[PDB]
RNA sequence: GUGUCUAACACAAGGAAGUUUAAGGCAACAACAGGUCUGUGAUGUCCUUAGAUGAACUAGGCUGCACGCGUGCUACACUGAUAUAUAUAACGAGUAAAAUAUGCUUGCAUACUUUUCCUCCGCCGAAAGGCGUAGGUAAUCUUUAUCAAUAUAUAUCGUGAUGGGGAUAGAUUAUUGCAAUUAUUAAUCUUGAACGAGGAAUGCCUAGUAAGCAUGAUUCAUCAGAUUGUGCUAACUACGUC
């Protein structure tokens, strides 16, 4: 199979595995579409 | 303006004491009597930053160039190569596009540099990393700043 | 007198030596710098006190600029594949290797000379 | 625009429309009177 | 020996230290003099002039100034200045002078001694600007 | 000219070439390119004057143009041209 | 002994017994250092699909790190340490002179 | 003591039409060595009355596309505009200055009816007028923009034709003329 | 002061602040057949399910170009460009494959050591960049008590599509990647277009805003003319009305 260390199809959404708008900052690899379901999970809270 | 009655009583002995631009340009003019320093070859075709796109236009700017590096070594003597590149930074004109910061030609910065520590006023210190000036070096610059003050006053 | 006729075909005075030289060939500058610095000409003087000599000096730099102390990097025009040396253009020479680059990409029908041929971007139009 | 000859108060502008000389001829003639915005009042 | 007080515009913060001393007035590493613009030395002068110099050759001044770019640090290093003469006036001299002092000072202005009230409104989404937009259209 | 290009060392012929040539031959021939190119030697040095070689089953635009490949057909089509050296295909575009 | 926890409450509150414990064994401590937040800082499109109005909104998950440290042997603060402590505060010693 | 640029003490001046007075900045309070002080003015409507007149002339004269924020040169430049009035002519710059603000206020104003002009609002459009006089004539022209402005200045002063100043203001008033 | 003299407003003074101190977060009742089943192991029905409309691999394509409309960027210059010089900031962000070694004929087979993200520093490189290595799980090292650009100063143009401007094009040497060609991205020299301040129209904005100038983060194997933050330079003009 193809090379798949590099470029978009070498990464995925951890919970649904989306193969575009994925979150790789901090590197936890969650899709915008899944965090905001989370983030209060996780522990992010709101403010501006 | 350049003679100024000053409300405060001036040091009289520093770097502070004199013009930044009138020392700059006054101890080049002292390194190319001397004969301190030389180009050498590459140096010949340069521009500061790339996007110049001309050779410095006011043809005594080695020696001022070489006058600034060593008016930045008195102030801060934990220098390397980096710091000079950064310090000599510019925009850099993208065409159809805006401006962005870019760093200036390291290669002549280097060349000033090693050659001042081949002829002793400066010093590379590999512990507490960073060339500084030597004591030859900041006694020369404050000889040099000491006459500047003594010209500025008479 | 202010006026002088300059070789290559220009009519300067009041003109920069430099600006002159530019408003030729080299008009990028740092091509024109280098050639006023080897020739020997005053940069900030016009053009209409120049003498016989510095003229002569700069066509001789013109036509060869590998004798002079000017880089390879820095000069125009560089290897173009082929055996017999293709290093530096100016004027009609570079008119002329333009006009053999472009038989040589219609001759391939490579991309670029198709585009040429056509009248029209490298790149594509990008819809206007 | 017209002005151009080498040879034939203060205020460049001046001193140029007057003797009908460059802004950079009369630096020059300041200079020499003398012997960027910079004042020469 | 030493008294310290301070000037604060938007980011810009000066601390001033008043010694006693001789005339000398420095700022971090630099003399007083070399600010570089006439005018913004001259906002800074200002209130040494207005007290006048032959009441200040008993003190040495050193200013250490972080933050912000020149105009912020000159409105920064003036309220400093003010608060540095008014401090030393409090803690050596005298407090009724002191007020007496201040009252000059005020009656001038009041942006040396009470600093500037204005802090930056933040980037929102839809525009450059806090409150402006990106181009609307149909 | 092209006996000493013929003749020259792959080293040389880098050395000669323009740097993203150079790069690409430094990185790496690879399958593809070289089971190509063996096909293409084969072919062209086993045939007489006439007709010429076929494409292969990856359709390659991949592979830029060396002295040996001249007047080879190449895989949709074109023919590769003596004076056509490091300047890749051109071709499977299209027009108005 | 450094201290970390994402909860404010539990931080807070672990760093006043662990001040009042070196205290009752009599131990030579420096005033507690709570050292500069860390935030976990994430800018969000509003819309899940990304159609109409460009709403974003900004989340934090911020990060508390405190520091207070004492001379003494290691035996004394380690003991104190692991008794006192409150599940969600990650606890670090770090040893110290004679 | 007090001198603006340590030069012109300030302290003095003419009637012109009484109005103008209470807004110019010739009181020592409000006279100053340089100009540059930037206030708030937003609390309320007469709050901005009170600026220095030299701040509101760099600050008028600063915006123009490029131009935009480049207070200092600004403050240059009026100090040499001012010294060539200065050189010009024996009056001091800021008298004649304060003559420009007079000439160069119009009096009256109209809708579709003609109405008068408040004084603040005189004081505004003169000054306006003044740097755009100046503005108009330095772009793309050979003239200094400091020279200029001390021309625009002493013409509008003069009540001269020459003057930018002079006539759009005696254009919004022969507009105001039309109308009524 | 004005006000049922209540609720409260107006002015001045005081004061760090007087409009609720300034900015966000926040988001009823009830809708719209608004958008999204191209995010979901949320999902009905209907289609499809072995020369598959699944998974996967090789090219090509999403960007082609008589032409029409959005939105930005760069410009149209002497209140400026050009070359040198002075000044300075805040937010951040920083863990299964490579290298080395052995046996065989670039290739094949095996082992083993660490490379992995930020880069100081030291040499070499016009420039991009290269090589050698250090410090960092971070208020510590990159690096930020100093990292920026407009500002501003002295010089050079002296106002003429001009040395403004960088479209459009040619030769290079580099960097990332299997692959760079339909300029990937990068620099060097050369090439030197339009644009002379913009009709009918229409946008945003009341105080550190508007505007100008930068710069961090996001996508990223590779890249900002984007978005989102952050700082600095710091205006005008009402201070109201339908």
């Amino acid at each position: 199979v193809h090379p798949k260390k590099y470029g978009q199809g070498s990464r995925q959404c951890r919970v649904c595995s989306n193969k575009h708008a994925i979150i790789r900052k901090y590197n936890i690899n969650i899709c915008r579409q899944c965090f905001r379901e989370r983030a209060d999970i996780i522990g992010f809270k709101k403010y501006r | 303006r350049l003679l100024e009655p000053v409300p405060f009583v001036k040091t009289n002995n520093c770097i502070k004491d004199v013009d930044a631009d009138l020392f700059i340009r006054s101890y080049a003019t002292h390194l190319k009597l001397h004969n301190k320093i030389t180009y050498p070859k590459w140096c010949t075709f340069v521009k500061t930053g790339k996007g110049r796109k001309l050779a410095p236009l006011n043809e005594d700017w080695y020696f001022i160039r070489a006058s600034s590096i060593l008016r930045r070594l008195y102030l801060h003597p934990d220098i390397g190569v980096g710091f000079l590149r950064r310090q000599f930074s510019s925009k850099q004109r993208r065409g159809v596009a805006p401006n962005h910061t870019s760093l200036a030609s390291g290669k002549i910065l280097r060349s000033i540099l090693q050659q001042l520590e081949n002829l002793g006023y400066v010093e590379q210190n590999p512990k507490k990393k960073g060339r500084r000036l030597t004591t030859k070096g900041e006694n020369a610059i404050n000889n040099f700043a000491r006459y500047i003050n003594k010209k500025v006053y008479n | 007198q202010h006026i002088l006729r300059i070789l290559n075909t220009n009519v300067d005075g009041k003109e920069k030596v430099i600006i002159a030289l530019t408003a030729i060939k080299g008009i990028g500058k740092r091509m024109a710098t280098v050639i006023c610095k080897q020739a020997n000409v005053d940069p900030t003087k016009r053009a209409g006190e120049l003498t016989t000599e510095e003229i002569d000096n700069i066509v001789h730099i013109m036509s060869t600029p590998t004798q002079f102390k000017i880089p390879d990097w820095f000069l125009n025009r560089r290897k173009d594949l082929k055996e017999g040396k293709n290093i530096h253009v100016i004027a009609n020479q570079l008119d002329s290797y333009l006009r053999e680059d472009l038989e040589r990409m219609k001759k391939i029908r490579l991309h670029r000379g198709l585009r040429h041929h056509w009248g029209l971007r490298v790149r594509g139009q990008h819809t206007k | 625009k017209l002005n151009h000859a080498v040879f034939i108060v203060i205020t460049p502008s001046a001193i140029a429309e007057k003797y009908k000389v460059n802004l950079s001829v009369a630096r020059a003639v300041i200079n020499h009177l003398a012997d960027s915005q910079k004042l020469y009042t | 020996k030493r008294v310290q007080t301070f000037g604060k515009k938007k980011t810009a913060v000066a601390v001033a230290t008043v010694t006693n001393g001789k005339g000398l007035i420095k700022l971090n590493g630099k003399n007083l003099d070399l600010v570089e613009p006439y005018i913004l030395k001259t906002k800074v002068y200002e209130p040494l002039w207005l007290i006048g110099s032959g009441k200040l050759k008993n003190l040495d001044i050193r200013i250490r100034v972080k933050g912000g770019g020149q105009t912020s640090q000159i409105y920064a290093i003036r309220q400093a200045i003010g608060k540095g003469i008014i401090s030393y006036y409090q803690k050596y001299v005298d407090e009724s002078t002191k007020k007496e002092l201040k009252d000059v000072l005020l009656r001038y202005d009041r942006s040396l001694l009470v600093g500037d009230t204005r802090r930056c409104e933040p980037k929102k989404f839809g525009g450059k600007g806090a409150r402006a937009r990106y181009q609307k259209s149909y | 000219d092209l006996d000493k290009l013929l003749d020259l060392s792959q080293d040389e012929l880098i050395k000669l070439f323009k740097a993203r040539q150079r790069r690409k031959f430094q990185r790496g021939i690879s399958k593809k390119a070289k089971s190509l190119l063996k096909k293409i030697r084969k072919s062209k040095k086993n045939c007489e004057p006439g007709e010429k070689p076929n494409p292969v089953p990856t359709h390659l635009r991949n592979m830029t143009i060396i002295p040996e490949m001249v007047g080879s057909i190449v895989a949709t089509n074109v023919e590769i041209k003596p004076e056509m050296i490091g300047y890749y295909l051109g071709e499977f575009s299209i027009t108005y | 002994i450094a201290l970390t926890s994402k909860n404010l409450r539990a931080i807070e509150k672990v760093c006043s017994d662990i001040m009042k414990g070196a205290k009752e064994k009599n131990l030579n401590v420096s005033g507690p250092v709570r050292l500069p937040v860390k935030t976990l800082r994430i800018t969000t499109r509003k819309s899940p699909c990304g159609e109409g109005t460009n709403t974003w909104d900004r989340f934090e998950l911020r990060i508390y790190k405190r520091l207070i440290d004492l001379y003494s042997q290691c035996e004394v603060v380690t003991q104190m340490t692991s008794i006192n402590i409150d599940p969600v505060v990650e606890v670090e010693v770090i040893i110290t002179d004679s | 003591d007090i001198k603006l640029f340590k030069k012109w003490s300030y302290e003095e001046i003419n009637i012109a039409d009484l109005s103008l007075v209470d807004c110019i900045a010739v009181s020592q309070k409000a006279c100053v060595y340089t100009p540059h002080t930037a206030g708030r003015y937003q609390k309320k409507r007469f709050r901005k009355a009170l600026c220095p007149i030299v701040e509101r002339l760099v600050n008028s004269m600063m915006m123009h596309g490029r131009n935009n924020g480049k207070k200092l040169k600004a403050i240059r430049i009026v100090a040499y505009a001012f010294e060539i009035i200065h050189l010009m002519t024996g009056e001091n710059p800021l008298q004649v200055f304060v003559n420009a603000v007079q000439k160069g206020g119009p009096r009256e104003d109209s809708t579709r009816q003609a109405v008068d002009v408040s004084p603040l609002r005189r004081v505004n459009q003169a000054i306006y007028l003044i740097c755009t006089g100046a503005r108009n004539a330095a772009f793309r022209n050979i003239k200094s923009i400091s020279e200029c402005l001390a021309e625009e200045i002493i013409n509008c002063a003069n009540e001269s034709s020459s003057s930018y100043a002079i006539k759009k203001k005696d254009e919004i008033e022969r507009v105001a003329k039309a109308n009524r």
